[PDB]
């Protein structure tokens, strides 16, 4: 009863997609709100456990650059209830609508999800599917990290996973699936690296490739890495470099979030300014 | 004729929007000689600030349209003349202003409160033509804008308390002077920290309409400060 | 005092600059070089007019409402009135240089009938502006060639011209309002104010849709 | 416990404010926060009160319109710790920088409101202070409420949003979800008026006796033009004199919500505008 929410108050709306395990609606519950439902009369042990997993980490969660977890339910079917956003995920700004971002905001969403898995870090939680469609536009302004279907506390017995197609922000270890923990910090520092490279060149990583199957194997191999030759020209040498430094094969060599988010907050300094001072008005 | 009418006129003038005569208005009462009432002394500052801000604004638009020409060297000579045909508006309204200050608010000033708002306004408007002044002039221009802020800044910290709107708005103003004019952001995040610092320890003892003269200010040297270290 | 390319360039240099006097200006006189005007220059010279002249409706608006809420004071209204009429002097001299440039040039060159429903709307439009300021001896006559010069434009409007057509939905929203406003004929206005909306809702893109909801809005405050 | 943050974690930088029981800096804690902090050396049992009530009311809220809590801190001094919203007070735009706000963002902000308090009373929260300096604006996109120091769970000096009945005080307890609804629509009246009611009286002692008895009421005939007809009979509803005349707020929110919808431009007629 802590943050379940009785059957009947949540009036659930439109279909607007799917997320990790279920599909997701608009819902009004004093206000807007968004809905993961998992669409299924009775929950097998593994998707209760793992509906259990979630709302488990997600009440850990208290930040601005976190879709705002606001509570579940079990009654009709399970869900999951957040804060609604109006606007699109990252991914179809960037590769669906080719919404001309400026440079100085594109530094600025790079800062706010660095933010975001700073705090998710701290408080050890691994996202595991850390990708620019998980990460949301608030009202074309504010970055909001979500679904955490995958994500977990980093413990002994960490988790036990359905890694599907969205296998782009994968780091090799993670491709492998030879190592003690394939998941871990620094996987999802390649997953932010990753993100980096699409907000920095427009585009996927990969993009242009003759074959797709191999991908994974040249990847896996360390055969392939994304083409930093196609950042383009005004993204600041320091965000460059920290790219780079997010995607560095070996896991140990990788930077950690707080002096990712530190180096993002200092070159974001650096940019010309885009307003004036304010003066005073008249009274 | 009457001063009475001209302030009358200046306000039908101002809900009008109509700001070139509400400041032609206020001009001419000023030159009456007389030191102006406090409502008098505010109806000339707005009308001459909005007057000169319409000209700051385009000045902008199109200075900036012609630095950004290249390709074309007959669009970029007709972006640059006017601009001079907005800047030579531009300095008449900050000449005349200055001419006002000099020649009858300063003087007739008796009160520190009058004076250091009357000094404040001569460094803002030679700051507006700080802003356009290039190579030449600029460094009198520049120096004669730094000198009225520092008198008034002086007279403010010896006869007005921290929290004082006219105080405030000094720090705001010369601030701005520091970091836009001078390109000095440290000195200029020195004195705006500094005034805002001073003002939110004495801001619990104001009463709930000085707190919104004051806190009006204090908002905009915070908004400054976010912006100029960030 | 120089090319028609320099003027234009002057006028969309002067549009960024929302210096709308000297816009007007610029047009003005690539209008008296005597050429028939593009869709690009024909739009510069509507910004242009109806940004200098609805400053001063806006005025005239705010000072005549002052001068009506002056109560027991002469003086006070004398200094409304007084302003009034300087304000509507320049009202006037205003409209008299845009139909002054409708009928000698703008009109009479226009080859296709867009742009002569443009034109002729515009003129029942500063016709109108006139109408709302207009004394009564005089008032008369103004709002006799306005409606003229706008029924003239409108019986080619809807015949030639798309019902999702602007110019023809902005020459209904003028007319409609011409009616309802200057006159008093609500039933003529939101008569053709619902008919020309329902026909738009049967059959620019997103110049329609703001266009429409002005309708609707219309008829929900005239009603 | 899981909400409390170690010591030396946040870096505490400028300070910008006061707040219910303490002063309000603003820090650096993975982005920026929002910190109130007493800076008393040594709490006295009264504080440490006030402090861990206020925390248990906010860690039951979760609402992209309730200032969110994001943990509190005990160890240099006691401290409450939530998001960083950039924008102002509503009262600071309304009644110190007149902000002039078209009529769809004034609406739009009365609306939010009506949700985080909808919120707060369905969880069986009374704020007891919810006035525009209370209501934060994040980056001119959210309303946040804020600042619940004098909050309650209802279990078995801001005076001009305080209901008739809380300035009587004659019962043991007079706030309620009604007084808070007659706080929201002063809040209301500050919208649609862009002033603070009874701008004529001039003393503070003299105002609380005359809202008290009833003899003074807000004037609403200085509601601005443009306010749709609706919400003016909204705040008329939220401020009777008797409580269980107001409405609550789940039919406060859904008639506010509506009434959004279909909002005009502009009043009086209107011409082609391409410009
Ligand atoms: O690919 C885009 C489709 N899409 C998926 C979501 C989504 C994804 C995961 C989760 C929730 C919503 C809510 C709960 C959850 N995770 O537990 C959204 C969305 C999120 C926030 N506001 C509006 C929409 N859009
Ligand atoms: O009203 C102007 C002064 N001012 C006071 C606050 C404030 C007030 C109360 C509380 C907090 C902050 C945080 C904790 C608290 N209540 O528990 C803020 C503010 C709020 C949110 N973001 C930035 C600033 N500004």
């Amino acid at each position: 009863d802590d943050w379940e929410i009785p059957d009947g108050q949540i009036t659930v709306g439109q279909r607007i997609g799917s997320g990790s395990f279920g599909t997701v609606y608009k819902g009004k519950w004093h206000g807007d709100v968004a809905v993961k439902m998992l669409n299924v009369t009775a929950p097998t042990p593994q998707q209760l456990q793992a509906f259990k997993n979630e709302v488990g980490v997600l009440r850990k969660t208290r930040h601005v650059n976190i879709l705002l977890f606001m509570g579940y339910s079990t009654k009709p079917q399970l869900a999951i209830v957040t804060q609604w956003c109006e606007g699109s995920s990252l991914y179809h700004h960037l590769h669906a609508s080719e919404t001309k971002f400026e440079m100085k905001k594109l530094i600025d969403i790079a800062r706010q999800t660095a933010r975001g898995m700073d705090y998710l870090h701290a408080k050890s939680i691994i996202h595991r599917d850390l990708k620019s469609n998980n990460i949301f536009l608030h009202e074309d302004n504010t970055v909001k990290i979500g679904d955490f279907g995958l994500a977990t506390v980093k413990s002994r017995w960490s988790g036990s996973e359905q890694l599907s197609g969205s296998i782009l922000w994968m780091a090799p270890e993670v491709i492998r699936m030879q190592d003690s923990n394939p998941y871990s910090f620094q996987s999802d520092v390649y997953a932010f690296g990753i993100v980096l490279y699409e907000l920095m060149t427009g585009q996927l990583p990969y993009s242009n490739i003759n074959n797709r199957d191999q991908i994974i194997e040249m990847v896996g191999r360390g055969s392939l890495s994304p083409d930093l030759s196609k950042v383009r020209s005004n993204c600041p040498k320091r965000m460059k470099r920290l790219m780079a430094e997010c995607l560095k094969k070996k896991r140990d060599e990788r930077p950690s979030f707080p002096r990712i988010l530190a180096e993002i907050e200092e070159l974001a300094r650096e940019l010309p300014k885009i307003h004036r001072s304010a003066s005073e008005p008249s009274l | 004729m009457d001063k009475n009418e001209l302030v009358q006129k200046a306000k039908l003038a101002e809900q009008a929007e109509r700001y070139d005569d509400m400041a032609a208005c206020m001009k001419s009462v000023t030159e009456q000689g007389a030191e102006l009432s406090n409502e008098e002394r505010n109806l000339l500052s707005v009308a001459y600030k909005n007057v000169v801000g319409a000209r700051r604004s385009s000045w902008r638009v199109v200075s900036s349209i012609e630095q950004k020409t290249e390709g074309a060297e007959k669009k970029q000579q007709m972006a640059r003349e006017y601009r001079e045909k907005i800047e030579t508006e531009l300095r008449d309204i900050c000449n005349d202003v200055l001419s006002l200050l000099e020649k009858f608010l300063i003087p007739n000033a008796s009160q520190a409160e009058s004076k250091v708002f009357y000094l404040k306004m001569k460094g803002d408007y030679y700051r507006y033509l700080a802003e356009v002044a290039a190579g030449d002039d600029k460094k009198g221009i520049v120096d004669q804008s730094q000198q009225a802020y520092q008198e008034a800044f002086e007279i403010s910290k010896k006869e007005m308390q921290p929290t004082h709107p006219i105080r405030l708005g000094l720090a705001l103003n010369f601030s701005v002077f520091y970091y836009e004019i001078l390109n000095s952001p440290e000195k200029a995040c020195s004195l705006a920290k500094t005034a805002f610092d001073e003002a939110i320890a004495e801001l619990d003892t104001l009463s709930e309409e000085s707190y919104k003269d004051s806190t009006l200010i204090m908002q905009l040297l915070r908004d400054n400060l976010t912006l100029w270290t960030s």
